């Protein structure tokens, strides 16, 4: 007939492998496709939402509290509010988000965040804030003097009760690394800090702790590869009910 | 003359590297989403380094890229307040005596000098590899101290100062690194090394032969403008 | 953009063969073990809720349309003395939804008179059969706001629509003087995927498998009142680079 | 020119399926054994400078843009009397590098939910998968030239980009009541590769494969002094033609 | 379904084959190729750079002393200043070389070599040599008379401080073999002597112990054919922190 040989690898099984394989149910016709509102054909389009951030991620910050930032009027100049880490590869605010969450189950990821941060203060409320993305290398800005040569912006809450913070894409390399290493050259981001521009101001009536919601999205340039299991959720033992499918 | 920027060199024969004259990233290549900045002329010029005596028991000298120059000039000053760095270097390394004296200088550029320490297993730490602008002195040149050999070394780009023919050296170096950019505090693209293969020999009255080692850092471009590290 | 989006598309990243089963039943004379053991057979309700890796990566979607591509890996060992392992054949009958399963190894359901049996050894490679779309919706509910009944009785969140079936599996030859540990492997890969209506993913552990119950753990990261483990204040840099 | 220079391209020099990896590992009751002994696992981060033909190979070059080709060549031997040797399966997970790497051989990272995991056995041809071009940059950096992380105690050489991953191998079949010796042979093949800036061929001996670190040998030939072995004089031909 | 039959061969793992097979990370999108300076295609372009012979491979040249050979004044007329053995395949000063260290992963050899003699001497310095390659089949000679008899170049100090002797392709065969034998008719090359045609003269204040660094390339005709290990390199346990790629 056809002289064959058998190739290294024959008969292994590789998980990830795209070979058709014998039906078990031959001629069976299958439910006709119906328009299901919101497909997804690439996860790209779950990361691209913008998802809270947990930068208020401390201790006594039980359950919801740690969504909002609560900024307070301050009689000093010029003081940090918040800063980020920006490893959405690694643990911190941007773990439990869409741009983290999916992104861990990747290793190498590309592409420009997209940070917004809602003020959920009274109408009355006014004040200035800025939003210093700083590029690594250097430690975390803690005044306002060293953040202010980094990428920034300057936000008023006039009407703007939301910003877009481009964190861009500044990398040596194309894709970054996870490698239990927020320090390497490879997988760190770089740190986004947020000072009081001027104050906040408030009236009598309005309440002086007033909080700010933080989102992250990503880019349309955002991309994402080498899948890899996620860190996040784990298994020890057998979940309850699990001998149930057996019985 | 090698006129770059205000620094000029007249000169009476060079080295591009790997035949690849250093230009800009083009944008097919580029990552970084903003303009990387081009300090045209505050930092394309030559950087003229700590003169070395060339002597009788010299073994060599290395000078990593940019290691050499994060605290030099315009051009220390755009590496530490930037996070990435893009240039080519115009090495030219210039020792001349008289006519009287002999010698052999292999001013060889190494591309990705990653060295070792002999008779340890522990690899060399980082105030052994980023000495700065002092550079460092060879410990066995003979094997380039990374276990390889000088005799092969002329893989690298690298010509020769023979003070029977020549005194001076000009090796012109591209970007060499798998990423376009890199963050340049902690990475050495290439090393200009500098070895005593036939060593300083004459029948004169001793002078000082010195070797003076002008860098030119062509083609910088920078990117992730924050506060400085120094 | 040169930089490919091809990995994070839904039909390469939820086609994995993730582990969905794993039985390591013994393979004896079972003339004195009890009722709950297995007597050289196993039943398995196919569902992907048993295994977490798999589970959350379907539960990231409300609505999913794949076809299942199961490949049983079997394999033995050997309960004193060592004998060499058996090459053992085994039948892997599907059974549909609530259908008679076998009640014995060597039952006469096992004939496979309608069902799909696949007939596969230990030595052999893994036995793989293509079970298609199986729903008699048009999408897999993998949350199932509701119940099954008509009377108030009914089980939440488990559609019976959504699950594929059962896979039966068995051991062909009879039992040997000798006992062995047969396990088996069930791996699903789902193919040809359609994914509805995207979620937040799950970050609490899983409790069970036919409920979205949580408890957390016990501190954070991954806790009830903290997902994100805890840092010293929102001006603190966890991982700064101190020079 | 009649005479073909085809078999000193850098695609037929480099594509060689050398060694890279090799551990007999027991397997057998580890109930017993200690927390260094391989307790029927192992995990391997994928280094090519583990052995040293295939090393000094890809040390001619600076940069290396290959796609790997590991093929996994498993082996059994049997630790007074002897049995007939076993038709062991094995998973061999990849992990990427500094993922979560298993602890246990039946620990649940081994369900590889998003893992390439391949899945083998001693008796089959040996497993063979393409790693594709894994890095970050546009090429390997077989000599880095500088340090991993942004704070001074990161380990020079050693960029964590050029790290393929980690290829964790275990067995999938259960204890069995003699042990056996395993062991695993991982060959890898560089495949499509792009080799630039050629560097001086390595004459010293390795000490470690964490950095380039050079003793020599005591005497020459390929000693630190001496590299080329000795001869009388420099007019003194050693393999001369008397008759 | 298709009649098959396992050829012999089936189910072996030949290390130099070229088949594909399956790839673990399906649709995985590799990071884009940039332009790296200086790309090898092929081997022999390593092998046509020129790179030092070590002559004075003697004791007492400890280190750096191998690769320069130091010519001096001579009273007496016509003597020998240094040969070298030409087999590139063994050890000698061939070894450590381009043309030498490369050619040790094969087995037979083609093609033309080209030393490159570089005089170290001072300007001042004057003199002339021959560079006396002689076939093999005989001994090394050992006067000028007897090897000005096969290829020879003469070579002034004059502005000239470097040469191009070609050793010519001269063999029987169409390549060469290593076969552990130097002597062979199959593998021997032949011998490159160097006479003071003249001699070394220095004025008083020139250093009279010139010195001589010589290279050896490889020409455009050059080949190289059955690949094997390389014998410079050698292993005879696993090296230090080889167990901690395991840990």
């Amino acid at each position: 007939g056809v002289p064959t040989y058998l190739l290294p690898g024959s008969g292994q099984f590789l998980t990830t492998d795209d070979h058709s394989s014998a039906p078990a149910l031959p001629c069976f016709n299958p439910t006709p496709e119906m328009h299901i509102p919101g497909q997804v054909r690439n996860m790209l389009e779950v990361v691209q939402v913008e998802s809270m951030m947990e930068i208020n991620n401390t201790e006594s910050a039980v359950g919801m509290e740690r969504l909002k930032v609560d900024i307070s009027a301050l009689t000093d100049v010029d003081q940090l509010l918040f800063n980020i880490p920006l490893d959405i590869q690694l643990d911190g605010p941007l773990r439990n988000t869409l741009v983290g969450n999916i992104s861990r189950y990747y290793t190498h990821w590309s592409g420009s965040l997209e940070m917004t941060f809602m003020f959920c203060g009274s109408f009355m409320a006014a004040g200035k804030l800025i939003l210093c993305y700083t590029p690594p290398g250097g430690s975390c800005p803690t005044t306002r003097e060293t953040a202010m040569l980094g990428t920034h912006i300057v936000w008023d809450f006039g009407l703007q009760s939301s910003v877009t913070l481009i964190i861009p894409w500044i990398s040596g390399s194309h894709y970054r690394m996870f490698n239990n290493d927020a320090k390497s050259t490879n997988a760190n981001v770089g740190y986004v800090t947020c000072f009081m521009q001027t104050n906040l101001i408030v009236p009598s009536e309005s309440s002086d702790t007033c909080s700010l919601i933080g989102f992250i999205a990503a880019k349309d340039d955002f991309s994402l590869r080498l899948m890899r299991d996620s860190p996040d959720i784990g298994q020890l033992d057998h979940l309850h009910a699990a001998e149930a499918a057996y019985q | 003359q090698l006129k770059l920027g205000n620094s000029a060199i007249v000169t009476q024969n060079y080295c591009c590297a790997y035949g690849e004259w250093p230009n800009y990233l083009p944008d097919h290549e580029a990552v970084a989403i903003d303009k990387p900045t081009q300090p045209e002329t505050a930092t394309d010029r030559f950087y003229t380094l700590k003169s070395v005596k060339w002597e009788t028991g010299s073994t060599g000298w290395w000078w990593k890229l940019p290691d050499a120059l994060n605290n030099i000039g315009m051009f220390g000053q755009n590496v530490q307040h930037h996070y990435l760095y893009r240039s080519g270097f115009l090495i030219h390394v210039q020792c001349n005596a008289t006519k009287f004296h002999q010698g052999a200088l292999l001013v060889v550029a190494i591309p990705e000098h990653q060295r070792g320490a002999h008779n340890t297993n522990t690899s060399p730490g980082f105030d052994d590899i980023m000495k700065g602008e002092e550079g460092g002195t060879f410990n066995h040149p003979y094997v380039l101290d990374d276990g390889t050999s000088l005799a092969c070394a002329t893989i690298f780009p690298h010509q020769w100062i023979n003070l029977r023919t020549n005194n001076s050296a000009t090796i012109v170096l591209p970007w060499m690194n798998a990423a376009p950019m890199d963050f340049p505090l902690r990475h050495n693209q290439w090393t200009l090394a500098i070895i005593p293969v036939v060593p300083l020999g004459t029948r004169t009255t001793s002078s000082m032969v010195p070797i003076t080692v002008s860098i030119a850092p062509m083609c910088c471009e920078f990117n992730g403008l924050r506060h400085a590290i120094t | 953009n040169q930089h490919g989006v091809s990995e994070t598309l839904v039909e390469n990243f939820l086609s994995r063969a993730a582990l969905v089963s794993k039985r390591s039943f013994e393979y004896k004379d079972h003339t004195s073990s009890t009722a709950r053991a297995d007597k050289n057979f196993f039943k398995w309700t196919i569902n992907t809720r048993s295994f977490v890796q798999l589970r959350r990566k379907l539960e990231l979607f409300t609505y999913l349309r794949f076809d299942a591509e199961i490949t049983i890996l079997t394999t033995v060992a050997v309960n004193n003395t060592y004998v060499g392992l058996p090459d053992l054949t085994l039948q892997a009958m599907f059974v549909p939804t609530g259908a008679l399963t076998p009640e014995k190894q060597d039952s006469f359901h096992w004939q496979s008179g309608s069902n799909a049996s696949v007939f596969f050894k230990i030595s052999d490679p893994p036995a793989r059969i293509t079970i298609p779309f199986m729903c008699i919706n048009s999408a897999y509910s993998v949350f199932y706001d509701g119940f099954a009944g008509f009377e108030k009785n009914g089980l939440y969140g488990i559609n019976p629509a959504d699950t594929i079936g059962n896979l039966c599996v068995r051991i062909v030859n009879e039992h040997q003087p000798v006992g062995f540990t047969v396990t088996v492997r069930v791996y699903m890969k789902p193919k040809h995927i359609k994914a509805w209506a995207p979620r937040p993913p799950r970050t609490l552990p899983y409790m069970s498998i036919a409920n979205a119950n949580y408890k957390g753990k016990e501190r954070a990261p991954n806790a009830l009142s903290a997902i994100i483990g805890n840092r010293d204040s929102v001006k603190t840099m966890p991982h700064n680079i101190v020079n």
